[PDB]
């Protein structure tokens, strides 16, 4: 049936209608996969979602018919997450070996025979789909290339399987949470490399697994777990991931449904993440896609790590508020792992009082409808059903994966550090316009702390978040902050909910707002508008990433353009500072390490540090990881603090700035100094992910301490109801030089931190 | 009630398009250097294919959004990623595309790649579109193949500013000896006759006719200078957004393709970036460099416009 | 026939166009392919007869009383004069290059010619008594590709679709007088296709798309390059110019083309050719929003796709390329002329 389109008759569709065609190809459901969990918290920890490790579950196959039901899953401790290929002889899931292994990601055939191992990794996999690429039609592949100023000629054959999007996690690692995993996108090669190299011409780059001949490609570099990816209409891939970046969203953070390409070169927002939108903190997880009307549905749970709850829906075409639906909707009980049939119906894991099993879904009772199967000693879910799948469309990748970029002009693979020379995968983006946004003025980093047009922005301060590894138990402390802004999100590291950062650098802004720059690739960063004196005006909180070689455009600061909004049409000086030769991949600037500014403070220009390196007519900065800079509160401030404020401050003078990096017990724990815990301290009536007395995270120029050091109202926010004292007033403007006070000023908003040092470090912190 | 179909009248016999079958990876269409044997009942197909907005990912746009449907242009000018940004490019006029190789604007001058520029198929044109324009699944070779039948079949309209008698007008014949003349010099790079059919009024060759776009600092260098001396003293903003036509840009080559004068009136905004908005800016001296296209210099407004007419009538 | 632009043979009528007499008994098609023009009985749905006329008919008019047909021959370069109880051409008029439309006056005493032809600015006129052209109206620029005549008679817009343009803009003439009153300009705008009037003729819809030409071509996302939009013009004297998206955030309508109005105004038809479906519209919705929503919010809500949903009221599954549609007088059915698929889609409306 036409679904998006009409078709070649009336009453079919055409082949580029994926709804449509997935109708026609269907067939009816005989068989069904589903996942059989032991009812324990043990057994069924989705309280740990993204995080979910069923041990003791099954994977099973049940016969809508004949209703008999077979475990094809014997040979393995732990299996669960099934999802069927397209033909649906075959299936892939995850779970972990008697043999061992740790949790990895399988194939097998749904008879039961023919098992293949796909992943040996250090760490745990989940969630596997099959993506075809290249793969439209059963067979052999032929592999082409250039010959090195030659032909194009073939080389070999491939048999075209497509690809594997999953979800990962590394060893001893922690999220923004503290929680100890965090997940990301793969991309796999099931031919070990020579899918990738049928699409491109080179073997796919990233981790290896010759024994398994399967080779995997990091899709996603976000700091938080991204999960539970799944297949867009128009091909590509559609997942949940988790933005708990700085003090955003009220110091909790939300987990929003999105898509990515299946290589991550474009990751855009669908619904969620923004500000009045609808489910607040609540977890979204296990979207699927309904075929008929075109609507995403979801599973929200009430808690953000919950893998069971309600079910919602939101239109795909429209994925806005007017859109949205609770789908159930009511009593009495719990739903998870919805997979709707491309004939309209829907299978769900449906729990009345405390025990999930597989019923049909009744939209015109919202609720559960007739049962399939429930065994009362098992918790029954993710229903997998056996029909075809009709393939989606695959899209060009211009990445062969790490530090491997492929041209537009002969499009050929090339390897950014083995072969062209440089220290690591750089990759370029551009703003159209910097002051274009649809936030108003307002107290929080995301807003903008004042009113700026064109010219106003000078430039912008690019971050690079660090991932949080404490090997050391022993020097590593969480909560050590709870006094501070941070409260729960605190730690040893920093006393507010902003984990550890670096500056990647400054790039300069065009008088029309527009700004490009080339920089890093496959690590998480986000970006700060900066006006002349510096400061970051507007925040933005989340965390992106370049493949390498890729460019990244937008049209204004959260203006709708990657949300809700078409793309602005605007003339950007930008523009033509980005390729303007034949020699090279990228003309545009890199990202200075440094700031220069006159006499008085005020902004003057970009200056370049000692970290500067034929493919591009730039020199290339801040592409050497070990000398990226950064700012710690124990090696850069509070020695400015010792020797220029701590004279006259003391105990009888607030803030008691005294006592030097010597740690100071708050509640039974030693973690900062006196300085630290003096600045951070919180103020009555002021909510906390706004900032404290003196200090606004991820705001200097909201915060009355750098107030104070240039002696002037900065913001349209006050800090305070009465900021200067009238009587005794002392000013503090020529007490630091411009290096020292914006020291500070990047501190601040750089997130105001402790450690900015990842990992047990020579200075001074908490110790047991 | 809700809009429903009831029926469909079939007028006509019955028609469907070619299936998806197997999209060509980006080296196959790099693999196809040469055209296939022209195939006169795939070109229907090719025409679908054309005008189909549904094959793409979102159903933006087709590529009748650019070229229209006559199979000519819509005059808008693009910056394409392959050429460099800041490069930008009039939309390409596809009658008569077959008789004219290479393709596209930029000639054999800095590309040893023949893919860019100095194209040397027109599947390397359109097999690309998708992945470098659409950004959508790629075409099926069979489909691909159509779409180039469906190109090469594109005729020319011929000029209707000549006597229904067939014969020119006065001021069209003036003009043509001053096109023809030989110190003006247009018949050595635009070689042809005004009633001879097979006339294409082109050398197929590269050459530097001084509308090469650079930087201020020269060649590869940033940002661009205005390239419209008009456009310069009349005090237009180089970074406007309500201009019709850009008057700045960054070329990676200085040297082009010379098109056909064939359905020259049917082009709007003329040259490769689309500098030249009349046919009389490809004459004045306006948008290029003194004299590099064609020696016009000596010439007054009289002899320029009948020039002009003269052009209209190819 | 020959398909257009080529010398290659095609068996394939090729629909370009459709309309219906204004008793609403026949539908008559424009063959593009075929070079002929199609009779389809409404009542029994079957075709009644096939009369031949020039070269690639475009367009096609029916008079008042329903006696004649006025083709629009675009290659040829004219229009045929049809007898349609005689199911023959009785007549050849010649005209400026491409004619892509004709329209009949309310009087049904003259026809209007729009000369579609790339260089060409032309309105050509034809009395019906004479049956040939009068004279010409010069647009302000290049190219109309379509007119349409008020309820009122005395005033006839042109749609002005103008290679190499960003700005295209449409002709307001007055009938009486002859020339160029005022001119309209859509800002950003390409590929107009047509022109129609509310009831009332208080207002016009025009469909187009909205190029992105200033921007780098990287994504097909948030219509960074291309978007689709119909927009509202104020027939008041400094009236307001909306313009308003067809498109979904991952749901776009691509190349709209046909338009046909409601005869109580109530919902607006429009034949989408890329993705092969007819969009219909409430159009009391549009004109609330237009009239309780300022220049600017219009402007600002032109690049919100999520606006639609408001006013759409259905998107319905069409054959291959429907780049016309028409109406039954009383309105209860909708026809698309599909170009690929050769044939007809017939819609019930939302009208009881
Ligand atoms: C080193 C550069 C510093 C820093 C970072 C601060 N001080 Fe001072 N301070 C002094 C006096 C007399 C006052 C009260 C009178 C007045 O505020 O004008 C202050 C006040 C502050 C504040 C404001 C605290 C509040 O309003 O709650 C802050 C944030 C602050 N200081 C930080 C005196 C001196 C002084 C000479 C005795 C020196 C040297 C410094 N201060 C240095 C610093
Ligand atoms: C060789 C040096 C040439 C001479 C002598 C003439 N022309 Fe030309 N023509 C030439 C080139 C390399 C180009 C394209 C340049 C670019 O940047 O794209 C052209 C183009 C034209 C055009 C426009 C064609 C189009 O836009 O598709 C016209 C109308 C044209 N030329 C006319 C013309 C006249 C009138 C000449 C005598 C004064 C003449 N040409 C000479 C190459 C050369
Ligand atoms: C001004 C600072 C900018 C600029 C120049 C860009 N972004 Fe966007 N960004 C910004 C804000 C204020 C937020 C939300 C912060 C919060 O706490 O809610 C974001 C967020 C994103 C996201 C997450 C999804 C969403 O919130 O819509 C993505 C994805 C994203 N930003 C991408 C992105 C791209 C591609 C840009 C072009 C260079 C870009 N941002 C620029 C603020 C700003
Ligand atoms: C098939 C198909 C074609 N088009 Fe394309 N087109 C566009 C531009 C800006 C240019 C010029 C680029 C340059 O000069 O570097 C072209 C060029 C062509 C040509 C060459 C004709 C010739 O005589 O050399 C052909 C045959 C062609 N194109 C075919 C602009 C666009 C578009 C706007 C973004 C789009 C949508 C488009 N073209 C689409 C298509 C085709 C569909 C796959
Ligand atoms: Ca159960
Ligand atoms: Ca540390
Ligand atoms: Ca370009
Ligand atoms: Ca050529
Ligand atoms: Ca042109
Ligand atoms: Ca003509
Ligand atoms: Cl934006
Ligand atoms: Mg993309
Ligand atoms: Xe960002
Ligand atoms: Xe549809
Ligand atoms: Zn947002």
């Amino acid at each position: 049936e036409p679904v998006m389109t009409g078709g070649p008759v009336q009453g079919k569709a055409l082949w580029t209608d994926y709804s449509g065609m997935s109708k026609e190809v269907q067939g009816p459901v005989s068989q069904i996969l589903f996942t059989q969990s032991p009812r324990t918290a043990k057994g069924d920890p989705y309280q740990n979602y993204p995080h979910y490790i069923p041990e003791g579950s099954r994977i099973v196959l049940f016969d809508l018919n004949t209703k008999e039901l077979k475990v094809l899953t014997n040979d393995f401790a732990t299996a669960f997450d099934p999802c069927t290929y397209w033909d649906g002889k075959k299936f892939a899931f995850a779970g972990v070996h008697k043999k061992g292994g740790g949790c990895q990601i399988w194939e097998m055939n749904i008879d039961g025979s023919g098992l293949r191992q796909m992943t040996d990794l250090k760490g745990t996999c989940r969630s596997p789909i099959y993506y075809a690429a290249g793969s439209i039609e059963e067979g052999e592949g032929r592999i082409i290339w250039r010959d090195r100023e030659g032909d194009w000629k073939e080389h070999g054959m491939v048999e075209k399987t497509g690809m594997i999007i999953f979800s990962g996690s590394p060893e001893g690692v922690m999220d923004e949470f503290h929680n100890p995993y965090a997940y990301n996108l793969y991309r796999l090669d099931t031919q070990g490399g020579k899918i990738i190299q049928r699409i491109t011409g080179h073997v796919l780059s990233g981790i290896e697994f010759p024994h398994l001949n399967t080779t995997i490609d990091q899709i996603t570099y976000n700091l938080s777990s991204n999960f539970d990816p799944w297949l867009t209409p128009d091909g590509n891939i559609l997942f949940s991931s988790v933005q708990a970046n700085g003090s955003r969203a009220g110091g909790e953070g939300r987990v929003m449904i999105c898509v990515d390409n299946w290589d991550g070169a474009y990751p855009r927002p669908i619904y969620g993440n923004c500000d009045g939108e609808i489910g607040g903190t609540s977890g979204r997880s296990q979207a699927k896609i309904t075929f008929g009307d075109r609507k995403i549905v979801y599973v929200e749970s009430p808690y953000m790590n919950w893998g069971v709850g309600q079910l919602a829906a939101v239109s795909w075409d429209a994925p806005f508020n007017k859109t949205y639906e609770k789908l159930t909707g009511k009593d009495g009980g719990l739903y998870r792992s919805p997979y709707p049939l491309p004939d309209d119906r829907m299978l769900v894991s449906y729990a009345e009082r405390g025990d999930f099993g597989i019923y049909w879904f009744n939209f015109s009772k919202c609720a559960a409808g007739d049962k399939v199967y429930d065994d009362p000693n098992w918790n029954d879910h993710q229903p997998a059903p056996v029909y075809v799948k009709y393939k989606p469309r695959w899209i060009n990748t211009f990445t062969a994966g790490k530090n491997f970029g492929v041209t537009v002009v002969t499009y050929q693979p090339f390897d950014q550090v083995k072969v062209e020379g440089y220290p690591h995968s750089w990759g370029t983006w551009i703003c159209f316009d910097t002051t274009l946004s649809d936030q108003p003025v307002g107290p929080y980093p995301h807003q903008k702390a004042k009113n700026v047009s064109h010219g106003d922005i000078k430039a912008v301060r690019i971050i690079q978040g660090y991932q949080c590894v404490e090997p050391d138990s022993t020097r590593f402390r969480v909560g050590a902050g709870a006094h501070l802004l941070g409260g729960e999100r605190s730690s040893s590291n920093s006393g507010t909910a902003f984990q550890q950062r670096g500056i990647i650098g400054y790039q300069y802004v065009e008088s029309d707002g527009s700004t490009v720059t080339s920089q890093l690739s496959d690590v998480p960063y986000y970006m700060q508008i900066l006006d002349d004196k510096g400061m970051s005006v507007q925040t933005a909180l989340t965390w992106a990433y370049l493949r390498p070689y890729h460019g990244r455009i937008c049209s204004g600061c959260h203006y709708g353009s990657y949300r809700g909004r078409a793309f602005k049409n605007i003339h950007a000086k930008a523009l033509y500072n980005w390729w303007y030769d034949d020699r090279s991949h990228y003309d545009s600037p890199f990202a200075f390490r440094y700031l220069k500014f006159d006499n008085d403070g005020n902004y003057k220009g970009v200056k370049h540090g000692e970290d500067v390196v034929g493919t591009t007519s730039q020199p290339v900065e801040g592409l050497t990881l070990d000398k990226q800079r950064t700012v710690d509160f124990r090696r850069d401030i509070q020695p400015i603090l010792d020797a220029k404020c701590a004279m006259c401050h003391d105990s009888n003078n607030p803030p008691n700035l005294g006592g030097g990096l010597e740690l100071v017990s708050v509640d039974g724990i030693a973690a900062y100094s006196r300085a630290y815990n003096s600045l951070l301290e919180p103020q009555r009536g002021k909510d906390p992910n706004i900032g404290g007395k003196y200090v606004n995270p991820s705001a200097a120029i909201n915060s009355l301490l750098v107030w104070r050091l240039y002696e002037a109202e900065l913001s349209a926010n006050a800090p305070r109801e009465k900021i200067f004292p009238i009587e005794g007033r002392l000013l503090h403007n020529k007490f630091l030089t411009q290096d020292e006070r914006y020291a500070i000023v990047e501190w601040i908003d750089l997130g105001a931190q402790w450690d900015n040092i990842p990992g047990p470090d020579f200075y001074p912190g908490y110790l047991v | 009630g809700q809009p429903r179909v009831i029926s469909t009248i079939q007028t006509g016999a019955t028609w469907e398009p070619l299936g998806r079958e197997e999209p060509l990876t980006v080296p196959e269409v790099h693999f196809r250097v040469k055209h296939s044997p022209f195939k006169s009942e795939l070109v229907r197909y090719g025409q679908f294919q054309f005008n189909d907005a549904a094959w793409s990912l979102q159903g933006s746009y087709s590529c009748a959004s650019c070229h229209y449907e006559r199979g000519q242009t819509t005059g808008l000018i693009w910056d394409l990623g392959d050429e460099g940004w800041g490069s930008w490019k009039n939309t390409k006029y596809i009658r008569g595309g077959r008789y004219l190789p290479p393709f596209r604007h930029e000639g054999f001058t800095g590309h040893p790649d023949e893919i860019v520029g100095a194209t040397s198929s027109l599947d390397r044109v359109c097999g690309r579109d998708p992945g470098f324009v659409f950004r959508s699944e790629n075409f099926s070779p069979m489909r691909l193949e159509a779409l180039i039948c469906y190109i090469r079949a594109l005729e020319f309209t011929g000029s209707p500013f000549r006597n229904a008698d067939g014969s020119l007008t006065e001021a069209q014949k003036r003009g043509q000896k001053i096109f023809e003349d030989p110190k003006v010099g247009c018949l050595e790079c635009h070689p042809g006759d005004p009633m001879d059919p097979r006339a294409l009024f082109s050398d197929a060759q590269t050459h530097d006719v001084g509308t090469g776009r650079v930087g201020v600092n020269g060649f590869r260098s940033t940002p661009g200078k205005v390239f419209n001396i008009s456009a310069l003293e009349a005090g237009e903003d180089p970074y406007g957004v309500e201009s019709n036509t850009p008057i700045i840009g960054l070329d990676l080559v200085k040297e082009f393709d010379t098109p056909t004068l064939r359905d020259i009136y049917a082009s709007g905004t003329y040259f490769h970036d689309g500098g030249a908005r009349t046919l009389m800016d490809t004459i004045n001296n306006t948008v290029n460099d003194k004299d590099m296209h064609g020696r016009t210099s000596h010439l007054k407004q009289q002899e320029l416009q009948d020039l002009v007419e003269y052009l209209k009538a190819l | 026939g020959y398909i257009q632009g080529t010398h290659v043979k095609t068996d394939l009528p090729g629909p370009f166009h459709i309309t219906m007499s204004p008793d609403g008994s026949t539908l008559f098609i424009s063959n593009q392919s075929g070079h002929s023009v199609t009779f389809v009985d409404a009542r029994t749905q079957k075709v009644t007869g096939e009369v031949a006329v020039r070269v690639q008919p475009e367009a096609s008019a029916v008079t008042p009383d329903g006696a004649f047909l006025y083709v629009c021959n675009a290659e040829s370069d004219s229009v045929s004069v049809v007898d349609i109880q005689r199911k023959q051409e009785i007549k050849e008029i010649k005209v400026g290059d491409w004619p892509s439309g004709i329209k009949i006056s309310p009087d049904g005493k003259t026809a209007y010619v729009a000369c579609s032809g790339c260089m060409w600015n032309a309105i050509d006129v034809i009395d019906t008594g004479r049956m040939e052209k009068v004279r010409s109206i010069y647009t302000s620029d290049y190219g109309p590709r379509m007119v349409e005549i008020s309820p009122d008679g005395k005033t006839l817009v042109a749609i002005l679709d103008t290679v190499g343009s960003i700005n295209r803009s449409v002709d307001f003439i007055d009938i009486a007088s002859g020339r160029v009153v005022e001119n309209r300009v859509i800002h950003e705008s390409s590929n107009l296709r047509d022109v129609v009037y509310t009831p009332d003729g208080k207002y016009i819809a025009v469909t187009h798309q909205t190029p992105k030409n200033w921007l780098p071509v990287c994504e097909a996302e948030n219509g960074q390059v291309f978007t689709n939009n119909v927009t509202i013009i104020e027939t008041k004297a400094g009236g307001k110019v909306a313009r308003l998206p067809l498109d979904d955030l991952n749901n776009y309508d691509g190349n709209p083309y046909g338009m046909a109005m409601d005869p109580k105004g109530k919902y607006l038809y429009i034949g989408v050719r890329g993705m092969h479906r007819v969009t219909i519209l409430d159009m009391d919705k549009v004109l609330g929003l237009v009239r309780s929503s300022t220049q600017e919010e219009l402007d600002y809500l032109r690049d919100d796709l999520g606006l639609v949903r408001d006013y759409l009221v259905a998107r319905v599954p069409t054959g291959l390329g429907p780049s016309s549609v028409c109406l039954s007088p009383d309105g209860k059915f909708c026809y698309a002329a599909n170009y690929f698929s050769n044939n007809v889609t017939v819609i019930r409306t939302a009208v009881d």
